[PDB]
């Protein structure tokens, strides 16, 4: 009758939560997104979990979902749980259109879904969510941006986060090594593939393990680019290169 | 720690406890405990007892 | 092992089962009861006994033997306040495909509807998962007898002979010695397999009154009820 | 549809989810804030920036009306959704009304707003503690503040957060009206109020004014550095 | 630890209801006392901090023209109490042209003291005083969290509630002035309290038939303490 | 233990043991029988007085519920007058959509449902009373019907709910049914109250006998009691 | 001890024991007596203070022309079935323009309290009553209980220690009959004075009659007209 | 019900969900299943016994047809793969009523799983203890994904579900190639089928469902006691 209920909306007696930190103590666990930007243009790379020898891949987008003209989103935690608010955020979005006959701006559709994730920790004893996700876009207003989900429905504005807990090394890296308004789309990107070949586990970075979406501005149009293939293993061949040259001096 | 043998007519038969004050007992030592120290003149003792119950 | 609550509601056990609904199904063995259905070429019996404890009680109001529509009929094991509710519904959608659909609904479409709501119950874990069994007979066109069983779980299948309730694992394995030697099976002779399964496994020998015949037929597909003399003409003329 | 009592009483006659609602204020990030007769302060500490992050977005001071400005602690996501249920009401308020909201008005409407919501069924309470500061008409200014069980006061000086009883002890020997005259005085006040309690190495500490007669601005970080040295010089004269 | 919040107890009384009259002890002691001249009214305001400003928090609440009221217990679920007994006065007053009389407004307040559940929360903690003056003369009465309207004579409630009755019933009779119960209620306030009796820490409000109005103010208050 | 909480659950061998907690409770109640000549249905109450406690005539246990319909409740006493609201407002709405009266096979069978619906939900518990449906109608002669708290409902000659219950029907099934007239079984019953009960435990007890028939021309009404009174005249000469 | 928490729950032994405890709570109440004639139907109350300058907390509460009742438990539940009992008179007052019977009112009251005797969530109504009306056939005396049992008494009390109460009406219920208003009131409270210690009485201050008769209104007197009423009696032997 | 509606699937200290996981373990236990997805068509095929002689194979059909193109086939329990199988029939008409064109397989499979998901995090119910195998050749491309009792989706080219379903996974490893024929997997498909079965592999235990680009079809036994002449 009421024997049954696990009572996820009380407080602990130490006077914190007590369900949605079992959430983002679970959120570091198998999942690693990032994303860097300095300049024109933004970036994410992603890692494909499990690579088994009998997929298909007819998508061609597995974990970035472009959910407007102008952003979209690296999604790590419950797949199934994504769906939910990745259909959710996307409507979101296209209901400001049909209002404003206007783009919708980044922070005002992150405070949009925030406030979502928030209201079914409260009331109703409904489980919380298992999402924590990044945003990329560009406005007219501050331009290209980044920002932090959490389960709990905070965010935050950033310029190198990450979501999985093995890059906590690599937030360690990224305060060793950024730049101020020294983005390329050379220089952020073999800083990406520097991240991920010492942070995650894969020898030698195979290409299918690993997946990069960018964000231009062309002329009007705000291209989000995702590149297929061998872009990606030429630059494993330079950063290969790049650090067999640098280690002569050693 | 309590024999009903002691309780045999002959050894033990009277029950006597002791309880806690209910006001005065316990300002009358506060009484107590004060006359022997330097306390002022002008100061009362019912509302310390109240703000001890137990 | 027990984790959480899997002893009492309708939840998953670490061993991947549940054990509500396999309550259930030893729900019906308090009963008391064991009922036999056997289809042959061009009829299908249902046989069942009655137990009258009392003398100062009817011989009218006690057979589990019902009519759920003209040409179909069932009977009913498990407890008893958990069948006629069962029935009700059974007589219920049955009427709704006639004013939905127009024609006599199917033996097989029925059992469908019956799953389901058997399925709900299981599934929504705040109500009782009705613990009573359920079997059907009747004549399709251009397929013949049916002989069907709903489940407290949810799930039916087709059969050609097959009983229920207390006794099942004598009763089948006597079936199958029956069928798979592939005799003949005409009218009579599905009427008198139907009365020496149930004679031998449980070991009577009666009298005819406590066993009740629902025979449907092909030449006639109205569900019948069978009269206890003819009831008693049939046990005297196996007899040798 | 939810029907669950989740705040009962206790055998001893308290309750259990505003002690422990109050818990989460006291694990914050701690907000000071002082007013005098013709302009108001209030800061922030524990800033405790990744200093290669932005930062436009981690405002934890903002502003409900014209006259009415914000301070909280406990967590954040609370914050955000009684933020925006008072930027509705101080507007609704001037539409039928043609007056700028009174500061006493909107904290009835918050206080209101959180006593109904621990009394009702299936609600976790909030866990949040404003401060609310504003110059009424007639210039008038002065400061309220809200708990988590829905009462509100006047203080003349606030302090919230991880460790606001140091900070309370703080203001405590500082009853000082000559402090509340100068204008520079009160600001380097705070700040060294502030300092008091955060380590506060010149980029942790963010305060803002409010001269009864304009919006609130935030102050320039040479600023923050330049009432620092002051309050550092004043201070090395102890000799 | 967690039985039904909706329960009798073994012995015959309730649990969460019994909770509640005890929350009202931790709460700030008041004295109400009757007198055919006026009904007078008394508080202390239990101030915490000197930069606390005082005149912010208040016990007595007028609630029509001529009744007012004094809490004890909790702050905010009293201000739920208050608003509905104002309403409910000019609901009397916009459909019958007259005023609602002091036993009437308390019975409309007591009807959702025990009105908690599941459909249709908790009992509220808060105990109350209304007096004013009605057709009836001046009167006075009491309800607790338990819904149990009374009238007393001179009733006092809050922290000091058994010493304060005590010492009220060794001096107190029929015949009263206002004067007499005003600075009979002092002495008694000055006895139970533990800070000193100034103007910021007490106030009163007193009806009368003729001054419906009840008004006090400091500077009369000082005046008050110097004379006695 | 554990599993004995609410009634959607079972218990590990399939019972559920609310619904039993729930027949043993009507068990410790005061003796009533019903019994139907050939002519029409006898009901008899023995009914407790302490020492005074009320009037002569307060709260009887001979509810009306039709024109033609009566009960015998025994139990839980505040129970048994909801069922009666319920099967008055059921039979009045048979009235309004049909119009002939009520048979007494539906308002068995429409009463027991509700009664089966209580088995189910943890929300709400089973009711705890068992009852007596008699009527009397010149199409179908006279029935009598037995609810029990699970809802298991159907016929009988001659029952008995409290106490006594297999010692009354000892000696019920000692008469005869059929060669009865309903008088005759009137001073039956009498004994049959007088009989069972032997005042050790209480005293004082009264005995309402309720009546309908062939000679009460269908209607329901109690027997004429202060009238004649010839049952305890002759239910008192069995002192040996 | 763990199925004595809920109503919904039957017991092992097969009482529910959250009406059990709803008995209780009646006995927690003071004493009232009521009794009837054959053209009245007295019941006299007994009241209760709560300090020495509090008033008296009031027992009688008026609810029709012909019908008034006595209470014996919670106050809110009081007022809660007396607002049901005053809707209900004047609806039939309203629909057929007739008083109801007593009898039929208090098939409603049964009826009203049995549904939060089952559903889960729910209390019980913690209150016994005492009704005595007067219709076309007489004037009755009900009493009810927290297990939704009305019964058609000629005298019964109920409260705290009412049990010396019904000794006095068992020796004495014959007289009830051939008696008029003046030994019929002072038969009644004659049995509220043996509910009482050997050191205090009624005082015209805690007593309140309620009477009810063929030509006369259902009247409450108290703390005045009691006075004439409280005359011709004795004190209690020793 | 009364509105209690609380979420009886919380996460566990560790930081997992416990009652998905416990619902996989229904899964693994069950009918062993095989599809193969082979360039021209996918091959559905599923492993049906009887425990008597006594049953009927005419009756229960674990091959499912959705809409004219599109089949289904399950691992996971009996009468909850009914359920779902009758809701994803009116999930597909909603489709063609409104955009009068045959439903994507993709877009069947992103509507059924969050049927499914969404169907676990609400209160006071169990998961389902089904996973799914849905093929289509649709625009000239044929497709072959699974869902699973969390409510995720997947794109095999060839996989297996039920009991020894990872020796079933090594011995598709091997065999599958880049690509072969319609034939060829169904021949492929009954040998891996044939791996964990019994003696008895009549015409009637299995049962294989086919999507030619021409469309869905069901195999009837006839073609089955043929094709399994000198199988795998």
């Amino acid at each position: 009758s009421r024997r049954y209920d696990s009572r996820t909306t009380i407080f602990s007696p130490e006077g914190r939560l007590y369900q949605v930190e079992y959430a983002m103590e679970a959120i570091g666990h198998a999942g690693t997104c990032l994303g860097i930007l300095a300049n024109d243009g933004v970036l994410l790379a992603a890692e494909r979990r499990n690579i088994h020898k009998l997929l298909d891949e007819v998508f061609f987008s597995e974990k970035i979902y472009k959910l407007n003209e102008d952003m979209a989103c690296s999604v790590a935690g419950i797949t199934s749980d994504a769906n939910v608010l990745t259909n959710e955020l996307r409507l979101i979005a296209q209901r400001y259109l049909l209002q404003y006959q206007e783009p919708i701006p980044c922070e005002q559709l992150v405070t949009a879904l925030c406030d979502i994730k928030q209201a079914y920790t409260q009331f109703g004893g409904k489980r919380p969510f298992g999402v924590s996700l990044l945003y990329i876009g560009w406005d007219k207003h501050y331009g290209f941006q980044l920002y932090q989900s959490d389960p709990s429905g905070n965010y935050g504005g950033w310029k190198a986060t990450c979501i999985g807990n093995n890059s906590a090394a690599a937030v360690s890296m990224l305060k060793q090594d950024y730049k101020e308004g020294e983005m390329t789309l050379k220089s952020a990107l073999a800083l990406a593939i520097k991240v991920l070949n010492k942070t995650m586990d894969v020898s030698k970075l195979s290409a299918e393990k690993v997946e990069i979406a960018t964000l231009t501005r062309e002329n009007g149009k705000t291209v989000i680019r995702v590149l297929k293939q061998k872009e990606v293993e030429q630059l494993i061949k330079k950063h290969e290169e790049e650090e067999a040259k640098a280690e002569r001096e050693k | 720690t309590l024999d009903p043998a002691l309780m045999r007519p002959g050894r033990l038969d009277r029950k006597i406890e002791f309880s806690l004050p209910d006001l005065e007992g316990r300002t009358h030592i506060f009484k107590i405990h004060a006359r022997s120290m330097s306390v002022e003149r002008d100061i009362r003792f019912e509302l310390l007892a109240r703000l001890c119950p137990n | 092992s027990s984790a959480g609550f899997d002893r009492h509601i309708t939840i998953f056990s670490p061993e991947g089962r549940l054990y509500q609904v396999e309550y259930a199904f030893k729900a019906i063995n308090q009963g008391g009861l064991t009922s036999v259905a056997v289809r042959g070429k061009d009829c299908a019996v249902i046989v069942t006994q009655k137990k009258v404890p009392d003398k100062l009680l009817d011989s009218s109001t006690v057979t589990h033997l019902f009519k759920i529509t003209e040409n179909i009929g069932c009977v009913m094991t498990g407890m008893t306040a958990d069948s006629r509710s069962q029935v009700q519904r059974a007589r219920y959608e049955a009427a709704n495909w006639k004013y939905k659909y127009g024609y006599e609904i199917p033996v097989d479409m029925l059992c469908k509807r019956i799953a389901d709501i058997s399925q709900v119950y299981t599934q929504n874990a705040e109500m009782r998962p009705l613990g009573c069994c359920m079997i059907l007979i009747g004549i399709d066109e251009e397929q013949g007898p049916q002989v069907y069983k709903c489940d407290p779980a949810g799930y039916y299948c087709g059969f050609k002979a097959t009983a229920a309730g207390v006794k099942q694992t004598e009763s089948t394995s006597f079936l199958e010695k029956k069928v798979k030697k592939k005799f003949d099976w005409t009218f009579e002779q599905t009427v008198e397999t139907a009365i020496t399964c149930l004679s031998t496994v449980l070991s009577i020998d009666f009298k005819p009154s406590e066993i009740e015949v629902g025979v449907v037929t092909v030449e006639n597909p109205k569900f019948r009820i069978l009269t206890e003399a003819e009831i008693d003409a049939h046990l005297v003329a196996l007899a040798e | 549809s939810y029907d669950r009592a989740i705040t009962v009483f206790s055998p001893d006659g308290h309750l259990f989810q505003v002690e422990y609602a109050q818990e989460a204020v006291k694990k914050g990030s701690t907000a000071v804030g002082v007013r005098g007769r013709d302009i108001v302060v209030l800061g922030v500490e524990k800033k405790s920036v990744a200093k290669l992050q932005d930062e436009r977005t981690v405002r934890k001071i903002c502003a409900l009306d014209d006259n009415v400005c914000m301070a909280f602690a406990g967590l954040t996501a609370d914050a955000r959704i009684v933020i925006n249920r008072a930027r509705v009401e101080c507007q609704s308020h001037r539409l039928t009304v043609e007056d700028p909201v009174t500061v006493e008005y909107i904290t009835r409407y918050i206080a209101s707003l959180k006593q109904r919501y621990t009394q009702s069924n299936g609600r976790r309470p909030f866990g949040i503690s404003a401060l609310i500061v504003g110059f009424d008409f007639d210039g008038t200014p002065r400061l309220y503040q809200t708990d988590p069980s829905g009462t509100y006061h006047a203080w003349k000086a606030n302090a919230i957060g991880r460790g606001a009883k140091s900070v309370r002890e703080f203001l405590e020997k500082n009853y000082t009206d000559e402090a509340i005259e100068t204008d520079d005085l009160t600001i380097k006040l705070v700040i060294k109020a502030l300092l008091e309690v955060v380590q506060s190495g010149g980029k942790n500490i963010e305060l803002a004014v409010m001269r009864r007669d304009q919006s609130l601005k935030i102050l320039n970080p040479e600023e923050i550095e330049k009432y620092v040295a002051e309050i550092e010089k004043e201070k090395e004269e102890n000799e | 630890y967690d039985r039904g919040v909706n329960t009798f107890s073994p012995e015959g009384r309730l649990f969460q209801v019994e909770y509640a009259i005890e929350a009202i002890k931790l709460g700030s002691t008041a004295i109400g006392i009757q007198t055919s001249e006026g009904v007078c009214l008394a508080v202390e305001k239990r101030i915490t901090s000197p930069l606390m400003e005082p005149s912010s928090i208040e016990k007595i609440v007028e609630i029509d023209a001529h009744i007012g009221c004094a809490m004890s217990g909790l702050i905010a679920d009293a201000k739920t109490l208050i608003d509905k007994a104002r309403v409910e006065t000019q609901n009397h007053w916009f459909t019958y042209n007259e005023t609602m009389t002091v036993e009437s407004v308390t019975q409309a307040v007591s009807n959702l003291a025990l009105q908690f559940g599941e459909e249709d929360s908790r009992p509220f903690g808060v105990a109350l005083l209304f007096g004013g003056v009605d057709e009836k003369g001046p009167q006075l009465f009491h309800m607790d969290p338990s819904g149990t309207f009374v009238q007393c004579d001179a009733r006092a409630i809050g922290s000091a509630s058994e010493g304060a009755q005590s010492s009220l019933q060794e001096v107190y009779h029929k015949s009263m002035t206002l004067k007499e119960a005003i600075k009979s209620s002092l002495i008694i306030l000055k006895q139970v309290m533990e800070e000193k009796l100034n103007a910021t820490n007490i106030e009163l409000a007193t009806v009368q038939p003729g001054q419906n109005f009840h008004m006090f103010t400091k500077e009369e208050l000082e005046e008050v303490i110097k004379d006695i | 233990t554990g599993y004995d909480l609410s009634a959607s659950t079972f218990s590990p061998d399939g019972r559920v043991f609310q619904v039993e907690y729930a027949m043993k409770a009507v068990e410790n109640s005061s003796t009533a029988i019903g019994i139907r000549c050939k002519d029409g249905v006898v009901f008899g109450v023995e009914k407790l007085v302490l020492s005074k406690l009320y009037e002569e005539g307060s709260n009887k246990r001979l509810f009306n519920v039709d024109r033609h319909v009566g009960m015998a409740v025994a139990g839980l006493l505040a129970d048994a007058r909801s069922l009666a609201d319920i099967a008055r407002e059921e039979a009045s709405n048979f009235r309004s959509n049909f119009g002939y009266n009520i048979p007494l096979k539906h308002l068995a069978d429409r009463v027991a449902m509700y009664v089966h619906a209580y088995t189910l939900y943890s929300a709400v518990r089973p009711f705890g009373c068992s009852f007596m449906l008699g009527s009397y109608s010149v199409n179908d002669g006279a029935q009598l019907y037995m609810i029990d708290p699970s809802g298991v409902s159907y016929g009988y000659w001659g029952c008995a709910i409290g106490k006594a219950r297999q010692a009354a029907k000892t000696e019920i099934e000692k008469l005869q049914m059929k060669e009865m007239t309903c008088r005759d079984i009137v001073k039956e019953v009498a004994k049959i109250i007088y009989i069972v009960h032997d005042e050790v435990k209480d005293k004082a007890f009264e005995l309402e006998l309720s009546w309908v028939g062939e000679l009460t021309n269908g209607r329901h009404e109690i027997v004429p009691k202060d009238i004649r009174e010839e049952a305890e005249k002759y239910a008192k000469e069995s002192l040996k | 001890n763990q199925y004595d928490n809920d109503v919904t729950v039957w017991s092992p032994q097969g009482r529910i024991h959250q009406i059990e405890y709803a008995m209780e709570a009646v006995k927690q109440g003071s004493a009232t007596v009521g009794l009837k004639s054959k053209t009245h139907a007295v019941l006299v109350a007994l009241k209760r203070a709560q300090s020495e300058l509090a008033a008296h907390q009031k027992k009688i509460l008026h609810v029709d022309n012909h019908i008034g009742i006595s209470i014996a438990g919670l106050t809110a539940d009081a007022r809660l079935l007396c607002n049901f009992m005053r809707q209900e008179c004047l609806d039939s007052r309203f629909v057929f323009d007739r008083p109801l019977p007593v009898s039929r009112l208090v098939s409603l009251i049964g009826s009203k309290t049995q549904i939060p005797t089952q559903r889960y969530g729910r209390r019980p109504y913690g209150v016994g009553l005492l009704i005595a009306g007067y219709d076309d056939m007489g004037p009755h005396i009900f009493q009810t209980c927290p297990s939704a049992n009305y019964f058609d008494c000629r005298a019964m009390s109920i409260g705290a220690r009412s049990q010396s109460a019904r000794t006095y009406l068992e020796r004495h219920m014959s007289e009830f009959m051939e008696c008029n208003l003046n030994e019929l009131v002072k038969h009644g409270l004659r049995a509220l004075r043996e509910t009482l210690p050997a050191e205090q009485d009624l005082t015209t201050k805690n007593v309140s009659i309620g009477i009810v008769g063929k030509d006369l209104e259902f009247t409450i007197y108290d703390d005045d007209d009691v006075s004439p009423f409280l005359e011709g009696l004795e004190e209690r032997p020793q | 019900e009364r509105g209690y509606s609380f979420s009886l699937t919380t996460f566990s200290p560790s930081g997992k969900l416990v009652q998905i996981e416990y619902a996989l373990a229904a899964v693994a236990g069950g009918a062993p299943s095989v599809g193969i997805k082979a360039a021209n068509g996918v091959v559905l095929a599923t492993e049906k016994k009887q425990k008597s002689i006594l049953y009927d194979e005419r009756s229960v059909h674990k091959v499912e047809p959705i809409t004219k193109h599109i089949g289904l086939v399950y691992s996971g329990m009996g009468p909850d793969y009914r359920v779902l199988v009758h809701r994803a029939r009116k999930l597909a008409q909603q489709y063609y009523l409104v955009y009068q064109e045959p439903i994507p397989t993709a877009q069947l499979v992103q509507r059924v799983a969050s049927v499914m998901q969404e169907y676990t995090q609400s209160g006071g119910v169990r998961p389902f203890g089904v996973s799914l195998l849905i093929c289509g050749w649709n625009e000239g491309r044929p497709y072959l994904f699974q869902s699973d009792p969390s409510g995720a989706y997947f794109a095999w080219k060839a996989t297996a579900m039920g009991k020894n379903y990872v020796n079933g996974k090594t011995f598709l490893e091997k065999r599958y190639n880049e690509d072969l024929e319609l034939e060829d997997a169904i021949h492929t498909a009954i040998l891996t089928l044939k791996e964990s079965f019994e003696g008895q592999m009549t015409e009637d235990n299995i049962e294989v469902g086919i999507c030619n680009e021409a469309g869905f079809r069901r195999l009837t036994p006839t073609e089955v006691k043929d094709y399994l002449a000198a199988i795998a």
